[PDB]
RNA sequence: UUUGGAGAGUUUGAUCCUGGCUCAGGACGAACGCUGGCGGCGUGCUUAACACAUGCAAGUCGAACGGAAAGGCCCUUUCGGGGGUACUCGAGUGGCGAACGGGUGAGUAACACGUGGGUGAUCUGCCCUGCACUUUGGGAUAAGCCUGGGAAACUGGGUCUAAUACCGAAUACACCCUGCUGGUCGCAUGGCCUGGUAGGGGAAAGCUUUUGCGGUGUGGGAUGGGCCCGCGGCCUAUCAGCUUGUUGGUGGGGUGAUGGCCUACCAAGGCGACGACGGGUAGCCGGCCUGAGAGGGUGACCGGCCACACUGGGACUGAGAUACGGCCCAGACUCCUACGGGAGGCAGCAGUGGGGAAUAUUGCACAAUGGGCGCAAGCCUGAUGCAGCGACGCCGCGUGAGGGAUGACGGCCUUCGGGUUGUAAACCUCUUUCAGCACAGACGAAGCGCAAGUGACGGUAUGUGCAGAAGAAGGACCGGCCAACUACGUGCCAGCAGCCGCGGUAAUACGUAGGGUCCGAGCGUUGUCCGGAAUUACUGGGCGUAAAGAGCUCGUAGGUGGUUUGUCGCGUUGUUCGUGAAAACUCA
């Protein structure tokens, strides 16, 4: 760039960058492993799960990766799938 | 600008004597120029600019000025003629050569551009002074003793005065009691053709 | 931020100023959403015009004014009448109306003797 | 209850009609030619979204933090300099801003715009106001120090340091999710009662002594938006079929949010003569110009919305991104290179080149207004305020005013007398605007500052005085439209001309002189638009012969609809509310 708060905007917008890429990238995991106990069939499993995705859900919401609308359309999703299993 | 040209010429093209005092179209009737005694094709478009041209050269206005006046009229309600003829009158040359000052429209626009008067206090160099209802428009203080204001005072009754001016002062200050209408204007002109040539 | 403003009006050597409410992100001679008043500082006394009722509106949801509006309301007292301190001070002059064409006339006539 | 339309010439031997062409008017973001004094207020790349040298255009906070490179203060002192703090502050971390503002109109015929609505389908940093809190613990790292690589850009490592940086946990019971359940509204999904109940969850940041600043969650408000829809505004059918995520549905996904937005499956629909799909053109509007109006044309300044930022694509960050002065890639172009690699983006202001008929200064200041940051002082602000240039436009003023003849001279005609140029001029008088000279001298600033001052514009405007008409008028036209006419020279040549047409030795049409006329620091021309043109006629035309009835029928869509009763109140009409931004236009 050619602008001093740019050049720093630029380091500090990789730090977020990679910080909520990590967490956004932990919560697919989180989602995928619960997917993956409802699709098997496991309900207990499901259910912790579903509280530990929800726990990170409402987490990375309230650090900001992710609005907490996004957070509860995607723990609603958990829940009704376990409902309905 | 404004025509700084001979005087008589004017009036002798348009008939009307506005000034007077010459004897070659006195004795001769005839417009100026070597075709003077011409034979004349007796033309509307004609009449009516010599009308416009009859104002604008009795006055001190040109046509991109008394353009504006006619739009001002035929805007502002009444009959556009004589609403034109109001504000053609209704300026400071005008009123101070309808008083006498000057008894002539180019000296009182002299005096005025040259700053020989002033309107409610403040002073004016602008001929073109749009005056109105209840004006008290004084004359300064070296201007009060100068000569041609002692020309003024001294000749002040050859001339009449309108109605809706009178002079009070024998420092010549000037009243205005309103804006004067066609009965009160009292210029040897008509003010349909004008209007008829600017609606063409 | 929504904002008290003065939106500057008028020809070159003549800054009539409008008091207007917009967000701070807008520009200056830009869309309003409201007129509330008018700042004349050619006069004298250099005109104070104002709506008091709108402007206690717009500060009481929380219209953060300028620094020279912000003046202006402490001259009105709005700013005064609306945080309570000296209640409403009303710290405002005004032009004096110069006397009637007409009665100088009228002066001018019974000088006329 | 108020309002506002002018025509003329030209077809013929002549007439009338039709009908076109032309002209008179107005306007311009204009250009050109001749000319050119002053100011004021505006306005100025309409073409190459062509390429760009150079300088500025977005920084700020030490009251977030470690620190101390420059100043300051104090210790020290070989006067070389060395130490400390914390006023101050480079660089750095961090926060906020950087998404606004500013530019251009390339793209876009579209919910882009305008207008009106909907959002029970939604977000909203900062700001305001309520409620509850601000608990606890930890791990690094930049910077610094020691290094390494690289030509450079830049970058790897070790070591070390702090936080309002980062990360866990507790509490939150207002919030999020799920289950069950009540009432109510209902416009159906569904919404409201912060419904109730059960379960599981969600945070925080501290700093400073001072007019003190903050932080988190949540409720409400305000602002700013997003999405959807009705209606409206170009040409083209010598572009008639288009569509296969395309129309719908289910389950998932995704979003801030609804939705083929995306996906699997399912059904086979959806759009089209009321013009689909294509082609062309174009930013839209308020408004502007014209016009009697209807309408036509236009989209410059100014203001709003959109789109774009070398081309194309993409996301990241963030409350918010077309992210101009940010990132990644690819490409073109330009530049550096040690040939390994790298750096760039004026359609910001100013400016250069180029293109062009043509469009400004590489200006002053943040004084004001607006914005950003900061508790604040204050800093930044090519936004902006002003200046500069250019008659580009609009407006105003001046270049003199009164007097002055048998009317000078001179010039041009002359029927030879004279007439005119021409009250013009000379000369007497007056006046000094404006310009010039000297002195003073602002408003803009109840502002900013709690420092003692603060105005770029500006020693400007403007007032005072000083001298003297003293320094200041051109341009077009003169056959008709279209006022204004003669002489001389050229005679189908030279030329003129917008149309009719004029010039073929006696030219009021050419050229020049006089003289007149129209304007007047402008005048003319060209170009463009409207008018005139009732010449696309809704207002407001017509079709026997003027251009115009399909060769005639049948009949689809469509348009249209005899008498009558009742009803709906869609059209229609009345009234009211909201909106119709400001500016504009109009009235005062």
């Amino acid at each position: 760039a050619n602008i001093k708060s740019q050049i720093k905007r630029i380091r500090t917008n990789e730090r977020r960058r990679l910080r909520n890429q990590s967490v956004k990238s932990s919560l697919r995991t989180a989602i995928r492993g619960f997917r993956e106990a409802v699709d098997a069939g496991d309900k207990d499993k499901a259910s912790e799960l579903l509280h530990a995705t929800s726990r990170k859900l409402d987490k990375a919401a309230s650090k900001g990766v992710i609005h907490p609308n996004q957070a509860a359309n995607k723990k609603s999703a958990l829940a009704l799938a376990l409902n309905k299993l | 600008a404004r025509y700084t040209g001979p005087a008589t010429r004017k009036s002798r093209r348009l008939g009307v004597d506005l000034v007077g005092g010459d004897q070659s179209f006195e004795k001769r009737p005839y417009p100026p120029g070597q075709h003077g005694r011409a034979r004349i094709k007796e033309s509307e478009y004609r009449q009516q600019l010599q009308e416009k041209q009859k104002a604008r050269f009795s006055y001190g206005v040109m046509e991109k000025q008394f353009r504006r006046y006619y739009e001002e009229a035929n805007r502002q309600p009444g009959k556009t003629g004589d609403n034109l003829l109001r504000i053609l009158e209704s300026r400071l040359d005008n009123v101070v050569y309808r008083a006498g000052l000057a008894r002539t429209r180019r000296m009182a626009r002299q005096l005025v551009s040259h700053g020989h008067f002033l309107v409610n206090g403040v002073k004016v160099d602008i001929p073109s002074y749009r005056v109105s209802q209840y004006d008290i428009i004084d004359v300064k203080e070296k201007s009060l003793n100068t000569l041609p204001f002692q020309i003024a005072r001294e000749t002040a009754g050859e001339r009449p005065i309108p109605s809706w001016l009178q002079v009070v002062g024998e420092r010549q200050r000037i009243l205005v009691h309103q804006l004067p209408e066609r009965a009160q204007i009292d210029v040897p002109l008509t003010e349909q053709l004008i209007v008829e040539l600017y609606s063409k | 931020a929504v904002k008290i403003k003065l939106t500057r009006l008028g020809k070159i050597r003549n800054p009539q100023y409008r008091i207007i409410v917009a967000d701070a992100r807008t520009r200056r001679d830009g869309r309003a959403i409201e007129v509330i008043g008018r700042y004349h500082p050619k006069e004298e006394p250099s005109l104070i015009q104002i709506d008091s009722e709108r402007a206690q509106y717009w500060l009481g949801v929380g219209a953060q004014p300028t620094e020279p509006v912000l003046a202006l309301l402490k001259i009105t007292g709005d700013w005064q009448k609306f945080k309570g301190l000296p209640g409403a001070e009303g710290t405002l002059k005004v032009k004096e109306p110069k006397p009637s064409k007409l009665d100088l006339f009228n002066a001018a006539l019974a000088e006329a003797e």
